[PDB]
C-alpha cells in the first residue's frame, strides 16, 4: 500500500495510546474474523481453504508419497506459491524457508507417526498457493 | 502582403566542407518532387 | 576502367586545391588529413567551377543516411506535442517534425494529420549527431506548398542509388514507358521510398510489379519489354 | 591488507623493489609542474 | 603490454612511441588500443601470444623488447615462490 | 571531545559558562554527523549530541545579521568521500554531457565543489551506469534569448559544464541549469574527441589553437 | 590574433575522472604512469599456496572438506583466489588429442548484480 | 587460391556476404546504422554488437571469444566517429566447419573476418582501410610451415596461427597489424619467419580481392 | 487474466476457455458473444464428447474453441494423428456439445442475475 | 470476550422489480427506429447487448446499463483522490475508476491565494505542495476524448485531508444527493466521495462555518488536541 | 544443461569419501578493495570452527526507479568455496539483516540513493567430526566495519552476540536490543541468553572500535 | 524493433483481395517454388523458396538415454532465431511468442509425431545411445519459416547417415568413417506443414453476425502479406492421408466448413512437392554414386 503522512502520524498516535486504540478498535489481543474450509480437493491427501477479512486468500494442498526413511533426511517438505510474484523475490523465499524450520522432523513434528516400516515412511508435501495478501 | 504594415503605410590546405547530394545536381532544387502525368 | 576506389587508397587530387567536399570523403579532425573512406568510384567535378572542384564517391547502400535539402517520404507514428514523431525507414531512428512547419504557418492553428499517414517532406535541419528534422513546407520552398500529406496510393522500397536516378536523371528510362500506358502520380523519396498513385489499383499493381522487378534487375536498357509484359500480365485477367 | 609494492628489473633483469619515498616526490613533482605551468597559455 | 603514440600538445616541463606493460588503471585500459599479451615458460618457451593492434603500429623491436621483458617477469615468478 | 567513533556520545543539548558574573547559556546545535538521542538512565531522560561518523569534533557558531549562545556541532573526517557531499539544492556541479535532445540535455553528476577551489569528485564508475544523472532542459540553458533556443550551438556530447542545481526533480534525474554568464561549458576535445583540445574564445565562443577551427559553446566566464 | 588563452587546470583526481586520456597524457609528459609508476615499473606479486585445500595440514587432514590444492594471489590492488576441485567420470607424443584440461568458472565481483557477465 | 565470395545475397539486411574459402562456408550479415537500445549507446562513437552462430550446437563460451577478438579487429576498421548514438548489429553464421570445432577454432577466425569485411562493403559504411586474414600452421613432425593448412594437417600441426593485417595505398602498405593469434608452441625465431610469408600472402589475398569487389559492384553501380 | 488450475481431469484445454467466458462477463467487460471450448475425442470410428485424461492418453482427441451460436471457430488444435476422412464429421460433432455449453452458462448466470436486483431492490 | 472468529466448515469448496435482463451475444430487437448507445452494438438492425445488465429504453434511446464495473467518473462530482504520480506540470491520482485523473499545476488553491500569481519556479516545487498517496477533496471538471476526466479545488472547501482516517467501499451503495459533506454528532465529519472513498475527520471551524491559517493547505499536521473520545468515536462510525 | 558456463561432460561425478565456555577470536581489517568504498575483512576461529568472509559496499548508487525520500539497502549472501548453504536459507538471513540496519542508517541523509551490500561466505572450517545460525553475529560486525569505511551515517556500533543457537543484537552498550533470532535450545533460558550474548557484544564492539580508531 | 506500415498500404492489399489480386504474382491458393540443394556433408542441405532462405543441420553423438524411456535414444530440435534473418528479432529469444509459435509446431511436427524411430537409436539399452541434433538457422524471412523448417528438417533426416558400431559390453567399437560406411535413418512417415493466412475485408460483426462467409484465405504469406493477417492456421499431413497436426490458435473467427475445404487442397499440393524431394534424394545419391563411379574408375 501507499498511505498518507497525515494519517501515519494519527495512526501512530492512536495505536500508541496508553489506553491503546486500534483503527478498528478491537481489544489489543484480539484477532480478526476468518473462515476455514478443508477437505475439498478429493485428489489430495488433504486440502485447506482459508478466508481473511481483508480478502487475503490462500489454499494449501497435501499430497503424500511413500519413501525410504533412511536414504532421505527431510521427511516433510514445504513448497509455497504466491500469486503475482517471481520465484526470485524475497518475501517468497523467507516464508518458504521458514516453515521448513517450523516443521523440522522432530522439533514439533512427530515423525514416528509418519513412520511406515523399519525401512520406509511417508514423504509429505506442504504445497501452498496464496491467491492474494 | 498588406495586412501588417498598411496601417503604417497609409500613415595546411584549402578545405571547403561537406555538402549534400542536393547540391550535386545543378538546377538546385527547382526540380519538382511531385509529378502527376498529364494527358496522353 | 574508372576512377574506382577503396577506403584506404591513395587520394588522387593535390592538397592545395580549394575543394568543396562531397560525401564519401572524410577529413581527419585529429591530424587534418583527408581520405576516401568508402567504397566505389570517385567522380571528380571537372575544372572551371569557380576554381573550386569537388570529389564524391559513388557508394552503394540501401540504409538511408538523413541529410539536408533532401526529399523523403515519411510515416506519422506519434503525436509528441508541438512536434511530430515520424519515421523514414523501419528500424531506424525516428525524426521530429514541427507542427508549425507548414505552408499556412499558424501557431493558433493546429493541423489535422493522424498516426499512420504518409507525408511528403524535405529534410530541413539535421546534424549528424542530433535529432534530425524535416519540413514539408520550407523557406527553400520559397512559400511553395509542393510537399504535403498524401492520399492512399502505394509505396515501394528500392535502394538509394536507384532513387537518385529517379530524381537526378532524365536518361532514366522508367518514367517514359510508364507514362506510355496510363496517367498517374509519383512522389520520390530519397529514403528509398517511391510513392505512386494511379487512377487504378489494377495499373498500380502493374506499376508495382515492374518497379520491384526492374530495380532488382537494375538493367535500364532492358526495361522496355519487361515493363510492358506486366501490363499483359494484368491484361491476362 | 598487504601493502602493495612495485618492482623493477635492471639490464641484468634482477628484481629491484621500488623505493616508497620516490613516488611521493614524483607526485609532488607531478602536482608542481601541473598547476603552475598550466596557468597562462600564450599562443597564436 | 601496451604501445602508445604521443601528442606534442600534452607536455609539462619539469615520433615518440612508448611501450608499457603490467597494465591496470581504467584510463589505461580505455586508451591503449594496440596491445600485446604473451604466455611464456621460462626457458624461452611460449605457450601463446596475443596481439590486438588497434592504436599504434607495431615495430619488430617492441616485439623483441616485450619478448625481452617476457622472459624476465615470468622467470622471476617461477623462482619467486619456489613451489 | 576531540576524536570520534560513530556512537561516541559527546555533549548535551545545552551547556553553561559564567563569563564574568552574568550567566551565559550554550545551545549545542546538531549538524552533519550528529543526532540528538534521548537517554533514560536509572529513570531520568537525557538528550545528547551523538557522533554518528568517523573523525573529528568541531563546534562552531554564526548568527544571521542582514544571554544564550548557539553552538553548531559539526563532525568531519580527518587524518576521500562523496556520500558526505551528496548534491543539495543550488550547488555547482561539474558534469559530462551524455545525450542531446531537442527537448533538453542530459548529463551525469561527477564532481561537487564547495563553499568558502575545494571539491568533491564522485568516486563512482559510470561504466556501470552507476552514477547520478541529471537533465538540463533547453530553455534553462540561459535566460538571454530564452525562447528561440538552439541547443546544438552550446553543447555536444561528452563535454564539461559548470552547472548549477535547480532542484531535486524526480528520483531518476535532476533539474539543472547553466543560466548565467559565469556558468556553462568548461572543456571538451574537438569533434567530440576526434580532435584536439578547445579553448573558449569569448565567454560566448570557443576555438581550437592548432586547428584554426571554432565552435559555438555556451562557455563559462574564465 | 596571438592570444594568451589562459586554460583552467584542476586537482589531478578531478582530471582522471573527467579525462582518462589526457590525465594519462599528463603522465606521459613526465613519462610516468597514472598508477604512479614509471614505464616499466612492475607490480609486486604475493601468494600463499595450499591454504584452503584440506591438504594444508599434512598431519591432520580434516573431514568434510573437498578442496585439492589452493592458491591465494594478490598483486597490486586486486586479490584473486583460486580453488581446485575434481570429479571422476567412468572411463570407457605431443599431439593435441593426448591433451585435456579442466573446467573453470570465474566471477568478477564488480558490484553489478545479475547474470553471468560477458567479460567472465 | 580456392577462395570465392558473394556480395549482396540477402534481402532485408544492409550488408550481406558469403565468404567461401577452401572447405569452410560462412555467411555474414550487417545491419546498420539502426536504432540502438537504451543500454547500448555511446555519446560519441559507434556502438557495435556482434553475433556468431556456429554450425553445430548453440551459442556458448567457445563462440564467445571468437566473437570478442573479432570485436577488437573491426573497431579500428570502422570510422567510428561518423555514427554517434547509433548501432550496427553485425551477425555471422558459421555454416561449414572445415575444422574440428572440438579441437580448433582457427580457420573460422580467419574466415569470419574475411567474411565480415565484405558484407560491410555491401553495407557501404564509412571505413578506414583494407584487411585480410589467413590461417597458418606449423607441423609437429615435419617442423615446416604451411599457409592455409587442412584439418588433418592441423592434427599433425604443432602450432596454429591467425594473422590480421591492415592494408592501405592500393592495399599495399601494411598500415598496422590487427590480430596475431599465436597458439601452440613457438619461439622467438619462428615468429618473424611466421610473419614473413603472411606479410606477402594477405596482400596476395587482397590482390585478388580488389578485383572481385569491383567486378561484383560496378555492374551494380550505374554509369 | 489469472488462472489457477487446481484439480485436473483431462479435457484440459476447453476447460479453460469456458472459465474465461465467465470471467470477462464476471466484471461485465465489453464483448460480442459467448465463446465455448471443449475437447472431443476419437476412439477408432466413434466421437467422444467430453473425454477424460484416461481417455485422452487412450486415443486421439481434438479440442474446439467455438464462438457463440455460430459455426465459426476461435481455437482449433490437434496434436494426435487423425485420419482425414472422419474430420468433417468429427467437427460436426462438437457444435451441439458447444451449443449446450454456452446454453448452460447462460441461465446459470441469469439465475444469479435475478438474485441481484430482486434483493438489491 | 474472545480473540478471533474460528467457525469451521469442512468438506466443501463453498457453501452450496421486473425489467429485461440481457446477456452479451443476445438480440434485443431489430426495430430500426431505436437509437443505439452504451452497452449496444449492432449490424444494421440487430440490437446486440455486450454486458450483463439491463435494457434501458429512453423514449427512443435504447442502451444497456451493466450491473458490474468500475466507477464511472462524471463532472462536478465530489470524490477523493489518492496521489499516484507527478508529471511535467501534471499529477496522476487514482479515482478508483478506470484510469487516473489529471490535475493541472495551477489547478490548486495556492497559499496566500491569487496574490500569489504564476511562477515557473513552482514546477521546481511540485513535490513541495503534494506528494504520493495523499488524500484530498477534488472537484470533477471535464473530460478527455476517451472518458478520462480531470479535477481541481475551486474552493477553500476542497483540499488535502488531515485530522482523521480513511475507509473505502464499493461505489454502488453511495446514494446521490445535492450535498456530500456531512456533520455528525460526535463533533465529526464524513467526507463521502462518490467513487467509493470515505474520509472521516474532526469537525473544523470551516465545517462549523457551513452551518451558521490559509497557509496550512499542504501540511501533514493535525490538530494536536485529539481526545481518545474523539478517536474511539471514529471507530464506531 | 546450462549453455552459459563450462560444467564439464555431464556423466562425470564429484569425488566421494567415507569414514576410515570456549573462546572465539577475530582479525579485522579494512581498506583493501578499490572497487568499493567500504570493505571489511573478518577472520574467525573457534574450537572446531574457522571462518572467513568478506563484506562489500557500493553506495550511493543511483536509482533508476523513481523518487524516494531516503535511502534503500540491498544485501547479498553468496557461497564461497566449500560450504554450501541452501538458497532459501540465505535470503532469510538477508531479510533478518535488513531489519537491524533500518534501525541504524540515516537514510534521511541519503535521498534517492542506493546501498549495495555483498557478503561472501568465503571459506569455513567446521572440523567438529542450525549450522548457519552459528555465523549470524559475525555478519553484522563485518557489515558495520565496511559501512564505517564508506563512512555512511550510522547511529551506533550495533552488534550481535551468540549463546548456543540463539542470536541477539544490541545497541547502547546492550541497553537495548535491535535484532532477535532464536532456534531450538532450552525453554526460558532467555535470561542466561541475555548474558553470554551481551558480553560477546561487549567484547566485539571494543574489538571493532580498536580496528578503526587505532588506524 | 517495430515494423511500420501505412494504413494506406493496409487498405491497398485489402482492396487487392477484394478484387482477387495479390502482390506476388501467385494465385491465392498457390505455393512458392522450392529449391533444395545439399551440401557435401550428410544431413547438409540449403532450402530456398524465393525470398525466404533457411539452413539446418543434423548430427548425432553418443550419450546415455534417460531414466524416463531407458529404451530409446535422444533427439531434439533447436530453432534459434538470429537477428540476421530480419531486424525484428532478439538475439536468440527462446522466450518470444512467435518463436514458441515456431517452436511447438516443429515440436509436435517431429517429436510428438515421431517421424523418426527413436528406438533405432538404442545402441545398447541404458548404457550408450544416440543424441541426434537438429539446429535450425534462418537466413532471411519472407515468412513460411514454419513451413520451411518443416521441410528442411525432414529434408535433412533423409540425407543423414550414421557411422558403424560394434558392441562388447564396454568395448564399444566406433569404426573409422571411411572403411565402414555411414548408415542412414528410419523415417516412419513424412510430414509437411501448410501455413494458412486470413483476411477479413470487413469489421468484426460481419464476421461475427454477418452470416455470409466472406473471408479470404491464402497460402504462404509474403512478408508484407503476413503483417496484416487476422488468423493463423497450420495443418500437417503425410502421404498416407492422415492429418498430423492442426493449429488454429485464435485470431480471426473462422467457419469449420472452410477448414475441411482448405485442408483438402493442402493434400494435392504437398504430395507433388514430397515426391520432388524423393527423386532429388535419389538423384543426388545417384550423382553421388555416379561420381563414385567417377571415382573408383578414376582411382
Amino acid at each position: 500500500m501507499s498511505l498518507s503522512v497525515a494519517e501515519k502520524s494519527y495512526l501512530y498516535d492512536s495505536l500508541a495510546s496508553t489506553p491503546s486504540i486500534r483503527p478498528d478498535g478491537r481489544l489489543p489481543h484480539q484477532f480478526r474474523p476468518i473462515e476455514i474450509f478443508t477437505d475439498f480437493l478429493p485428489s489430495s491427501n488433504g486440502s485447506s481453504r482459508i478466508i481473511a477479512s481483508d480478502g487475503s486468500e490462500c489454499i494449501v494442498s497435501i499430497k503424500s508419497k511413500v519413501v525410504d526413511h533412511h536414504v532421505e533426511n527431510e521427511l516433510l517438505q514445504v513448497d509455497v506459491d504466491i500469486a503475482g510474484q517471481r520465484d526470485d523475490a524475497l518475501v517468497v523465499e523467507t516464508i518458504t524457508s521458514l516453515l521448513n524450520k517450523v516443521l523440522k522432523s522432530g522439533s514439533g513434528v512427530d515423525s514416528s507417526k509418519l513412520q511406515l516400516t523399519k525401512k520406509y515412511s511417508f514423504k509429505i508435501f506442504v504445497d501452498v498457493l496464496v491467491i492474494s495478501s | 502582403m498588406s495586412a501588417n504594415n498598411g496601417v503604417t503605410g497609409k500613415l595546411p590546405n584549402l578545405i571547403i566542407s561537406n555538402v549534400g547530394y542536393s547540391e550535386l545536381r545543378k538546377p538546385e532544387g527547382v526540380i519538382s518532387g511531385r509529378k502527376t502525368f498529364g494527358d496522353n | 576502367m574508372s576512377t574506382f576506389i577503396f577506403p584506404g587508397d591513395s587520394f588522387p587530387v593535390d592538397p592545395t586545391t580549394p575543394v568543396k567536399l562531397g560525401p564519401g570523403i572524410y577529413c581527419d579532425p585529429n591530424t587534418q588529413e583527408i581520405r576516401p573512406v568508402n567504397t566505389g568510384v570517385l567522380h571528380v567535378s571537372a575544372k572551371g567551377k569557380s576554381g573550386v572542384q569537388t570529389a564524391y564517391i559513388d557508394y552503394s547502400s540501401k540504409r538511408y543516411i538523413p541529410s539536408v535539402n533532401d526529399f523523403v517520404i515519411g510515416v506519422i507514428i506519434g503525436t509528441f506535442s508541438d512536434s511530430y514523431k515520424v519515421s523514414l525507414q523501419n528500424f531506424s531512428s525516428s525524426v521530429s517534425l514541427s507542427y508549425m512547419a507548414f505552408p499556412n504557418a499558424s501557431k493558433k492553428n493546429r493541423p489535422t494529420l493522424q498516426v499512420g499517414d504518409l507525408v511528403y517532406a524535405r529534410v530541413c535541419t539535421a546534424e549528424k549527431e542530433l535529432e534530425a528534422e524535416i519540413e514539408c513546407f520550407d523557406s527553400t520552398t520559397g512559400r511553395d506548398a509542393g510537399f504535403g500529406i498524401l492520399e492512399d496510393g502505394m509505396i515501394i522500397d528500392v535502394n538509394l542509388n536507384f532513387a537518385r536516378q529517379l530524381l537526378f536523371n532524365n536518361d532514366f528510362p522508367l518514367l517514359k514507358v510508364l507514362a506510355a500506358h496510363t496517367k498517374f502520380e509519383v512522389a520520390i523519396g530519397l529514403n528509398g521510398k517511391i510513392w505512386v498513385k494511379c487512377e487504378e489499383l489494377s495499373n498500380t499493381l502493374a506499376c508495382y510489379r515492374t518497379i520491384m522487378e526492374c530495380c532488382q534487375k537494375n538493367d535500364t536498357a532492358a526495361f522496355k519489354d519487361i515493363a510492358k509484359r506486366q501490363f499483359k500480365e494484368i491484361l491476362t485477367v | 591488507p598487504r601493502e602493495e609494492h612495485d618492482i623493477a628489473y635492471s639490464k641484468d633483469g634482477l628484481p629491484n623493489k621500488v623505493k616508497t619515498e620516490d613516488i611521493r616526490i614524483r607526485a609532488q613533482n607531478f602536482k608542481s609542474a601541473l598547476a603552475n605551468l598550466e596557468d597562462i597559455i600564450f599562443e597564436i | 603490454y601496451g604501445i602508445v603514440e604521443l601528442d606534442p600538445e600534452c607536455q609539462l616541463q619539469n615520433l615518440n612511441t612508448v611501450l608499457i606493460a603490467d597494465l591496470d588503471t581504467e584510463a589505461e585500459e580505455t586508451s591503449i588500443h594496440s596491445t600485446i599479451s604473451i604466455l611464456a615458460a621460462p626457458s624461452g618457451n611460449y605457450k601463446q601470444l596475443t596481439l590486438v593492434g588497434g592504436g599504434a603500429k607495431i615495430t619488430p623491436e617492441m616485439i623483441k623488447r616485450s619478448l625481452l621483458l617476457s622472459r624476465v617477469r615470468a622467470d622471476d615468478l617461477s623462482t619467486r615462490f619456489n613451489i | 571531545p576531540e576524536i570520534a567513533y560513530p556512537g561516541k556520545l559527546i555533549c548535551p543539548q545545552y551547556g553553561t559558562e559564567n563569563k564574568d558574573g552574568e550567566d551565559i547559556i550554550f545551545n549545542y546545535v546538531p549538524g552533519p554527523g550528529t543526532k540528538l538521542i534521548q537517554y533514560e538512565h536509572n529513570g531520568r531522560t537525557l538528550e545528547a549530541i551523538t557522533a554518528t561518523l568517523v573523525g573529528t569534533v568541531r563546534c562552531e557558531e554564526e548568527k544571521k545579521t542582514d544571554t544564550v549562545k548557539n553552538i553548531l556541532v559539526s563532525v568531519l573526517p580527518g587524518t576521500n568521500d562523496f556520500a558526505n557531499n551528496l548534491p543539495k539544492e543550488g550547488d555547482i556541479v561539474l558534469t559530462r554531457v551524455t545525450r542531446l535532445s531537442l527537448q533538453r540535455a542530459n548529463v551525469e553528476i561527477l564532481a561537487v565543489e564547495d563553499k568558502p577551489a575545494t571539491f568533491s569528485v564522485s568516486q563512482a564508475s559510470s561504466d556501470l551506469g552507476e552514477t547520478f544523472r541529471g537533465i538540463i532542459r533547453s530553455q534553462d540553458v540561459r535566460s538571454t534569448d530564452r525562447d528561440r533556443v538552439k541547443v546544438i550551438e552550446c553543447f555536444k556530447p561528452g563535454d564539461i559544464v559548470r552547472a548549477q542545481v535547480l532542484s531535486l526533480g524526480d528520483g531518476t534525474n535532476y533539474y539543472l541549469t547553466t543560466a548565467r554568464n559565469d556558468l556553462g561549458v568548461v572543456f571538451a576535445r574537438a569533434a567530440n574527441g576526434a580532435g584536439g583540445l578547445m579553448y573558449a574564445t569569448d565567454w560566448q565562443m570557443m576555438t581550437s589553437p592548432v586547428t584554426g577551427a571554432t565552435e559555438k559553446r555556451k562557455c563559462a566566464k574564465p | 590574433e596571438t592570444i594568451e588563452i589562459h586554460p583552467i587546470t584542476f586537482p589531478p583526481e578531478v582530471l582522471a575522472r573527467i579525462s582518462p586520456e589526457l590525465s594519462l597524457q599528463r603522465h606521459l609528459s613526465l613519462g610516468i604512469r597514472p598508477c604512479l609508476r614509471k614505464y616499466e615499473e612492475f607490480r609486486d606479486v604475493a601468494i600463499e599456496n595450499n591454504t584452503l585445500s584440506r591438504y594444508a595440514d599434512a598431519g591432520n587432514i580434516d573431514t568434510k572438506n573437498n578442496i585439492l590444492g589452493s592458491n591465494v594471489l594478490k598483486s597490486g590492488k586486486t586479490i584473486v583466489i583460486t580453488s581446485i576441485t575434481g570429479g571422476i567420470i567412468e572411463e570407457t607424443e605431443d599431439i593435441i588429442a593426448n591433451y585435456a584440461s579442466v573446467y573453470p568458472v570465474v566471477e568478477v565481483e564488480r558490484g553489478r548484480v545479475g547474470a553471468c557477465t560477458d567479460e567472465e | 587460391m580456392s577462395v570465392q565470395a558473394e556480395i549482396g545475397i540477402l534481402d532485408h539486411v544492409d550488408g550481406s556476404s558469403e565468404f567461401v574459402s577452401q572447405d569452410t562456408k560462412v555467411i555474414c550479415s550487417v545491419t546498420g546504422p539502426i536504432e540502438p537500445k537504451a543500454r547500448q549507446e555511446l555519446p560519441t562513437q559507434l556502438a557495435l554488437e556482434i553475433i556468431v552462430r556456429p554450425a553445430k550446437g548453440v551459442a556458448t563460451t567457445r563462440e564467445k571469444v571468437l566473437e570478442d577478438k573479432l570485436r577488437a579487429v573491426l573497431t579500428p576498421l570502422i570510422t567510428r566517429h561518423c555514427y554517434p548514438r547509433q548501432l550496427c548489429q553485425i551477425t555471422c553464421q558459421i555454416l561449414e566447419s572445415g575444422e574440428d570445432e572440438a579441437e580448433f577454432s582457427l580457420r573460422e577466425l580467419s574466415c569470419c573476418i574475411n567474411a565480415a569485411f565484405l558484407a560491410l562493403v555491401d553495407a557501404g559504411i564509412a571505413l578506414n582501410s583494407m584487411c585480410a586474414s589467413i590461417p597458418i600452421a606449423i607441423i609437429k613432425d615435419t617442423s615446416d610451415i604451411i599457409v592455409d593448412p587442412t584439418a588433418e594437417q592441423l592434427k599433425i600441426s604443432l602450432s596454429v596461427h591467425t594473422l590480421a593485417l591492415e592494408f592501405v595505398n592500393g592495399g599495399k602498405v601494411v598500415k598496422n597489424v590487427l590480430l596475431l593469434d599465436s597458439n601452440g608452441d613457438f619461439n622467438e625465431d619462428q615468429l618473424f619467419s611466421l610473419l614473413e610469408l603472411g606479410e606477402q600472402k594477405c596482400q596476395e589475398l587482397v590482390t585478388n580481392i580488389r578485383r572481385i569487389i569491383q567486378d561484383n559492384i560496378s555492374p551494380r553501380l550505374v554509369v | 487474466i489469472e488462472i489457477h488450475v487446481l484439480e485436473q481431469d483431462g479435457g484440459i484445454m476447453g476447460s479453460l476457455i469456458n472459465g474465461i467466458t465467465l470471467a470477462l462477463i464476471d466484471a461485465g467487460i465489453s464483448m460480442f458473444d459467448y465463446i465455448s471450448g471443449i475437447s472431443v475425442g476419437l476412439y477408432d470410428t466413434t466421437p467422444l464428447l467430453d473425454t477424460n485424461s484416461l481417455e485422452e492418453n487412450a486415443m486421439s482427441t481434438v479440442t474446439l474453441g467455438v464462438v457463440g451460436k455460430s459455426e465459426k471457430l476461435s481455437l482449433l488444435l490437434v496434436e494426435d494423428k487423425i485420419p482425414l476422412d472422419r474430420l468433417e464429421n468429427v467437427l460436426a460433432i462438437g457444435i451441439a456439445g458447444a451449443h449446450r455449453v454456452r446454453d448452460l452458462m447462460d441461465e446459470e448466470l441469469r439465475k444469479h442475475a435475478q438474485k441481484r436486483v430482486s434483493n438489491a431492490s | 470476550s474472545e480473540v478471533i472468529t474460528i467457525t469451521k466448515r469442512n468438506g466443501a469448496f463453498q457453501n452450496s422489480s421486473d425489467s429485461q435482463i440481457v446477456t452479451p451475444g443476445e438480440l434485443v430487437t431489430d426495430d430500426p427506429i431505436w437509437m443505439r448507445g452504451h452497452g449496444t452494438y449492432f449490424l444494421d438492425n440487430m440490437t446486440y447487448s455486450s454486458v450483463a445488465g439491463t435494457v434501458s429504453r429512453v423514449n427512443r434511446l435504447l442502451s444497456v446499463i451493466p450491473l458490474k464495473g468500475r466507477y464511472a467518473p462524471e463532472t462536478g462530482d465530489h470524490v477523493v483522490g489518492r496521489i499516484a504520480e507527478v508529471g511535467n506540470k501534471r499529477w496522476k491520482v487514482d479515482i478508483g475508476g478506470k484510469q487516473h485523473a489529471v490535475l493541472m499545476l495551477g489547478s490548486v488553491n495556492l497559499p496566500g491565494g491569487i496574490l500569489r500569481r504564476k511562477s515557473e519556479s513552482d514546477e521546481l516545487q511540485m513535490r513541495s505542495f503534494l506528494k504520493e498517496g495523499d488524500l484530498l477533496n477534488a472537484e470533477v471538471q471535464s473530460l478527455f476524448q476517451d472518458g478520462s476526466a480531470s479535477l481541481h479545488t475551486r474552493s477553500l472547501k476542497y483540499g488535502k485531508l488531515r485530522n482523521g482516517m480513511f475507509c473505502q467501499v464499493p461505489s454502488s451503495l453511495i446514494v446521490r444527493a445535492k450535498n456530500h459533506t456531512h456533520n455528525l454528532p460526535g463533533n465529526i465529519t464524513v467526507v463521502l466521495g462518490v467513487n467509493g472513498y470515505i474520509w472521516l475527520r474532526k469537525t473544523s471551524q470551516m465545517d462549523l462555518a457551513r452551518d451558521t491559517s490559509s497557509w496550512q493547505i499542504y501540511s501533514d499536521e493535525n490538530d494536536p488536541s485529539i481526545s481518545n473520545n474523539i478517536r474511539q468515536a471514529i471507530c464506531r462510525y | 544443461q546450462d549453455r552459459r558456463r563450462l560444467l564439464g561432460p555431464a556423466a562425470a561425478k564429484p569425488m566421494a569419501f567415507s569414514n576410515t565456555e570456549s573462546e572465539q577470536e577475530l582479525s579485522l581489517h579494512t581498506g583493501f578493495i578499490e572497487n568499493c568504498n567500504g570493505s571489511a575483512l573478518v577472520e574467525a576461529r573457534s574450537l572446531g570452527h574457522q571462518t572467513s568472509l568478506i563484506t562489500a559496499v557500493y553506495g550511493p548508487r543511483s536509482i533508476r526507479g523513481s523518487f524516494t525520500s531516503q535511502g534503500t539497502i540491498s544485501i547479498q549472501l553468496k557461497n564461497g568455496l566449500l560450504e554450501k548453504y541452501n538458497t532459501n536459507e540465505l535470503k532469510e538471513v538477508s531479510s533478518f539483516l535488513m531489519g537491524i540496519f533500518n534501525s541504524v542508517v540515516n537514510l534521511s541523509r541519503y535521498p534517492k540513493s542506493g546501498i549495495d551490500i555483498f557478503v561472501y561466505l568465503t571459506y569455513d572450517k567446521d572440523l567438529t567430526n542450525s549450522q548457519i545460525s552459528s555465523l549470524i553475529p559475525h555478519c553484522i560486525t563485518s557489515i558495520t566495519l565496511a559501512l564505517a569505511d564508506a563512512g555512511i551515517e550510522l547511529v551506533d556500533m550495533a552488534g550481535a552476540g551468540e549463546a548456543n543457537g540463539t542470536v541477539v543484537s544490541f545497541i547502547k552498550n546492550g541497553e537495548e536490543i535491535v535484532g532477535f533470532w532464536k532456534d531450538d535450545g532450552d525453554d526460558e533460558d532467555l535470561l542466561e541468553c541475555l548474558d553470554r550474548c551481551k558480553e560477546q557484544y561487549n567484547r566485539y564492539r571494543d574489538l571493532m572500535i580498536s580496528c578503526l580508531m587505532n588506524q | 524493433k517495430d515494423i511500420e506500415i501505412s494504413a494506406s498500404e493496409s487498405k491497398f492489399i485489402l482492396e487487392a483481395l477484394r478484387q482477387n489480386y495479390r502482390l506476388d504474382g501467385r494465385s491465392f491458393d498457390q505455393f512458392r517454388d522450392v529449391e533444395i540443394t545439399f551440401g557435401k556433408e550428410f544431413g547438409d542441405v540449403s532450402v530456398k523458396m524465393g525470398n525466404t532462405k533457411v539452413h539446418c543441420r543434423i548430427s548425432c553423438q553418443i550419450a546415455q538415454p534417460y531414466e524416463d524411456r531407458p529404451f530409446e535414444g535422444l533427439f531434439v530440435i533447436s530453432t534459434e532465431i538470429s537477428p540476421m534473418a530480419g531486424s525484428q528479432f532478439e538475439n536468440g529469444n527462446i522466450t518470444g511468442e512467435d518463436e514458441v509459435l515456431c517452436s511447438r509446431i516443429i515440436e509436435k511436427s517431429v517429436r510428438r509425431s515421431g517421424a523418426l524411430d527413436v528406438e533405432g537409436l538404442c545402441i545398447v539399452a541404458g548404457s550408450k545411445c544416440w543424441a541426434v541434433r537438429a539446429d535450425v538457422h534462418f537466413l532471411d524471412c519472407d515468412g513460411g519459416f514454419i513451413d520451411a523448417s518443416c521441410i528442411a528438417v525432414m529434408a535433412g533426416l533423409m540425407h543423414f547417415k550414421k557411422p558403424d558400431i560394434t558392441v562388447h559390453g564396454e568395448q564399444i567399437i566406433v569404426h573409422p568413417v571411411n572403411e565402414r560406411e555411414p548408415v542412414p535413418l528410419g523415417i516412419l512417415h513424412i510430414p509437411i506443414c501448410v501455413t494458412f493466412s486470413f483476411f477479413n475485408p470487413q469489421d468484426t460483426e460481419e464476421n461475427i453476425k454477418g452470416e455470409t462467409n466472406s473471408e479470404i484465405s491464402i497460402i504462404d504469406a509474403t512478408l508484407k502479406e503476413e503483417l496484416l493477417r487476422d488468423g493463423v492456421l497450420t495443418v500437417t499431413l503425410n502421404k498416407n492421408r492422415e492429418v498430423v497436426q492442426v493449429s488454429k490458435a485464435g485470431g480471426l473467427p473462422m467457419d469449420a466448413l472452410t477448414l475441411m475445404k482448405c485442408c483438402h487442397e493442402a493434400y494435392s499440393i504437398i504430395e507433388k512437392i514430397t515426391d520432388q524431394i524423393l527423386q532429388l534424394l535419389k538423384e543426388d545419391s545417384e550423382k553421388r554414386n555416379k561420381y563414385a563411379a567417377m571415382l573408383t574408375s578414376e582411382n
